RNA sequence: CAAUGGUAGGAGAGCGUUCUAAGGGCGUUGAAGCAUGAUCGUAAGGACAUGUGGAGCGCUUAGAAGUGAGAAUGCCGGUGU
RNA sequence: GCAGUAAAUGUGGAGCCGUAGCGAAAGCGAGUCUGAAUAGGGCGUUUAGUAUUUGGUCGUAGACCCGAAACCAGGUGAUCU
RNA sequence: GACGACAUUAGACGAAUCAUCUGGAAAGAUGAAUCAAAGAAGGUAAUAAUCCUGUAGUCGAAAAUGUUGUCUCUCUUGAGUGGAUCCUGAGUACGACGGAGCACGUGAAAUUCCGUCGGAAUCUGGGAGGACCAUCUCCUAAGGCUAAAUACUCUCUAGUGACCGAUAGUGAACCAGUACCGUGAGGGAAAGGUGAAAAGCACCCCGGAAGGGGAGUGAAAUAGAACCUGAAACCGUGUGCUU
């Protein structure tokens, strides 16, 4: 469009609300803060989660668990995610990274089963679920744990 | 999709096939607006500042005691209500430039070029072959091509002679195929592009 | 700067699939002679954070 | 007050109470005034007791 | 056909001010300011005429804000009683 | 980060979010945890997210403005007393 | 040290417009031209690409300094085999006690320092891999030097800004850290604008003077030096209608 007649997209822009400018705006004197107390003061208000001296929720409740410094968490691929290849293709972690079905291998590729194959192909990933292995084999085509 | 190629005298030499994927799309005015706005906010070097009550010289002692004088309590001579000191919320140095996704940038370029191609504001020439910088000759070239006052000339690469030949004509700006930008295209009323530049733009812009 | 995480709360909740927070139970530390068997074994479970507490503490676990 | 031979000196740290109340403190070297042979002439100077453990002839 | 009192407060639509972009304009045959008038719009507010003034300033669309004062024993000036 | 005019933009795929959840974890996985249970129950499945940005609110920053008594650090004072 | 090399501390050249109207004066308007590797900018009696200073482009150093290139100069061996013996940083490493530092609250202190006392091994050695032992892996402390990428701006040069335009912008646009205050450290103002040109009112009159009224300069003199515009409060003098 022209540089003297340009228009933003309808509903994309909105004028911001300026506070404390006259009483016809509705936010004039007290500026939307009510009258007194902390909430009216500049920098007032209270720390989030504070409950006025009542024992806060996250100290009523107990801690639980620990973090394992070495979790082997895997990038997962489901069965219906493999129908985007052809029949007889040999699919490997590098190939499915290339095809973009896996954006990063986190600690390996685990094949799981949600859809179905409807195809015949061999797979070679780091881990398999029982259902995934059986469904790979049902149509013919092997699964190598690497 | 077919644009007749003209020589600098204005006569038809040949024709070129320019794609509808770069020069025949329906312009996206929302993306085009966002691109122009980003482009024009990118040129701001906001170097504005004021002095708040800390940056203003002096004013570190309490001007008078808190009670007993009959005067309003004050704490510094440079408080914002005082004359001569303390700006509360003034301009600060900052940048005004933001980013748009890459596909949106190329869609904005394509929409600008398509808008300039549907208004019959795209003229393709074969070459320029200016062997010396001469403004008068470029002015005659533009007049023979019947171009509006505002025109953007696009070369395949940096043609030094054409650049120099068109610096001093007011309302004519020179650019390369890679140097194309939405603000410059939308400013110009007409585009005069070399065939090689047209093909390069078609390659780059999808 | 970057907003900080309430580290005490992160040691107490786990986020669920729909965005809730699973929590443990109070009264499960000692004095088990003063609670009934039903109390003790039903306090051996997990609840969620109530939505009133949720609107209070939304931002403390924003990165979880 | 440094040691003549080693360079040992005082340093600063904290005194801590059972309730972990910090109060600034000092660690002085065990410096003793002894007559040693600096460059020919005998002279009395400060030397740490550890620098005298083995190697310095009063 | 129905609804339209309203404080804390929520929501929406707008009026003005400075600056910038592009277009289109006005100015020593007199710009902005200032003054007066019996003018126009639902409000914020917009014109016109005539004096003063003696060089700059509107309009459109869109972008940014040091964007709007009657009160703070407010600050500075001027001037009263 | 490099190139570019302190632009746009081009390149840059380290990274980040999503495509799967459950469990403290090992781990299993459209399920999983508890449990002796194929029971019951908790959280989950029977697709939409992501980047930029206008508006609103929150956090860290002095955070709407003015105002203590006071605290500490380094200096200046016995020409008054 | 000796030849060059650009760069900087003065500078030089540098295109193209005339006419009429209004006006005090045009750069404005109207008409007709021209230059442009120059239409950045600032001046000129109003708003100028072509009137001036300039700009693009090109040229320029006696001298005195950065910097870089050659070639002079000044230094000087460098591999491998064996390995029987020799060396490889001691009051050190480490430990206990007390502290400090590591994102980590003397504490697991791993890793690292200080003080006080203890206090090692020498390649078949020693240290580390978050207490600690084993295995394995990696490394070789207790001597020293080291450019670049990084930080900052009292200065200097060139420029930039949806930064301020005299209560703003520095405290300070003006003889400003100055009038002024304090014994002292210290604290700290207020105050820009005639006009294009000073052409800054010759002469006459009232007046001691100050002021003024004429005359005159000027486009304008309620532009007359407190001088552009000249709001409001406030103070007056006349009146139309009222009391």
């Amino acid at each position: 469009m022209k540089l003297h007649e340009l228009k933003p997209a309808e509903g994309s822009r909105k004028e911001r609300n300026r506070v404390g400018r006259g009483v016809a705006t509705g936010n004039g004197k007290t500026s939307g803060r009510g009258h007194k107390g902390q909430k009216a003061r500049s920098g007032g208000g209270v720390r989030p989660g504070f409950e006025g001296g009542q024992l806060p929720l996250f100290r009523r409740l107990p801690k639980r668990g620990f973090t394992n410094i070495n979790r082997k968490e895997y990038a997962i691929v489901n069965l219906d995610q493999l129908n985007k290849f052809e029949d007889g293709t040999e699919v490997t972690p590098a190939l499915l990274v290339e095809s973009g079905v896996v954006k990063n291998e986190k600690s390996g590729i685990k094949i799981l089963g949600n859809g179905s194959l409807d195809k015949k192909l061999t797979v070679k990933a780091h881990k398999f679920s029982a259902s995934a292995a059986e469904a790979i084999d049902a149509k013919g085509g092997a699964h190598e744990v690497i | 999709a077919n644009y007749d190629v003209l020589k600098l005298d204005g006569t038809k030499s040949g024709s070129i096939e320019l794609s509808d994927a770069v020069f025949g799309i329906e312009p996206n005015n929302s993306v085009l607006f966002e691109a122009i706005n980003l482009q024009r906010a990118s040129l701001r070097q906001g170097t504005h500042a004021v002095k708040n009550r800390s940056a203003v010289s002096g004013g570190g002692r309490k001007p008078w005691k808190q009670k007993g004088t009959g005067r309003a309590r004050q704490g510094t001579i440079r408080a914002p209500q005082w004359r001569g000191g303390g700006i509360v919320f003034g301009p600060t140095p900052r940048s005004y430039a933001y980013k748009m996704p890459k596909k949106m940038r190329r869609l904005a370029l394509r929409s600008a070029l398509s808008f300039k191609a549907q208004e019959n504001g795209l003229t393709v020439v074969d070459a320029f072959n200016f062997e010396a910088p001469k403004t008068k000759e470029f002015k005659n070239v533009l007049s023979t091509l019947e171009q509006p006052k505002k025109v953007l000339v696009v070369t395949e690469n940096e043609d030094v002679n054409v650049e120099l030949s068109a610096r001093n004509i007011p309302g004519v700006q020179v650019t390369t195929a890679q140097g194309l930008n939405v603000l410059d295209i939308t400013n110009a009323d007409s585009l005069v592009i070399t065939e090689a530049a047209a093909k390069k733009v078609e390659e780059v812009l999808g | 700067p970057k907003m900080k995480t309430h580290r005490g709360a992160a040691k107490r909740v786990k986020r669920t699939a729909s965005g809730q927070l699973k929590r443990s139970r109070a009264f499960t530390s000692h004095l088990f002679a003063n609670k009934s068997t039903k109390q003790k074994r039903q306090l051996r479970k997990a609840r969620l954070v109530s939505k009133s507490d949720m609107k209070r503490v939304k931002q403390l676990l924003a990165y979880k | 007050k440094q040691c003549f031979v080693t360079g040992r000196k005082a340093s600063t740290g904290n005194r801590r109470s059972h309730a972990l109340n910090s109060t600034k403190r000092r660690w002085n070297a065990n410096l003793q005034k002894v007559r040693i042979l600096v460059d020919g002439k005998p002279k009395k100077v400060w030397v740490s007791a550890r620098a005298l453990k083995s190697g310095k002839v009063t």
